[PDB]
């Protein structure tokens, strides 16, 4: 599966 | 001693763990990121098989296509760790 | 208009021109390090077939297995992409 | 091949 992050900062 | 906080997992819980005790070793031994994220794959490559792929940093934003149950997304205090197979 | 530094390239001038030129148009419809990395990813499935990943931000380090000939690590302004497909 | 990345900032 795709999946995205992101970083809080 | 760095808090360890999961953001996001498609992983068994046992293997969530390892990358969290191996991430906190690369911390004690490493300072930079791309050295972190080295030692953090090649464990895993080896503790779990090829083919892993870490990130590690404060800022990025990603879109990876992984393997079910080979994702992990997470802190350890304030870096960030993207540690997932390909799917 | 974003300056272009390609630090690290295993891939042909074409694809890494198209490369950039996908990062410019992510970094006009987009401000979310996420959401500019979905959109190369996804750019480069179709025009490039699966599977790609990408890493967009200012600042991480990685480690990743890539095939030969499909790997780009460049700064489109002040934002470092990492766009590549597993090895 | 593996190769590492790291940002400049």
């Amino acid at each position: 599966r795709s999946t995205t992050t992101q970083t809080d900062m | 001693d760095r808090k360890a906080v999961i953001k996001n997992a498609d992983m068994s819980e046992e293997m969530q763990q390892d990358a969290v005790d191996c991430a906190t070793q690369a911390l004690e031994k490493y300072n930079i990121e791309k050295d972190i994220a080295a030692y953090i794959k090649k464990e895993f490559d080896k503790k779990y098989n090829p083919t892993w792929h870490c990130i590690v940093g404060r800022n990025f934003g990603s879109y990876v296509t992984h393997e079910t149950r080979h994702f992990i997304y997470f802190y350890l205090g304030q870096v960030a760790i993207l540690l997932f197979k390909s799917g």
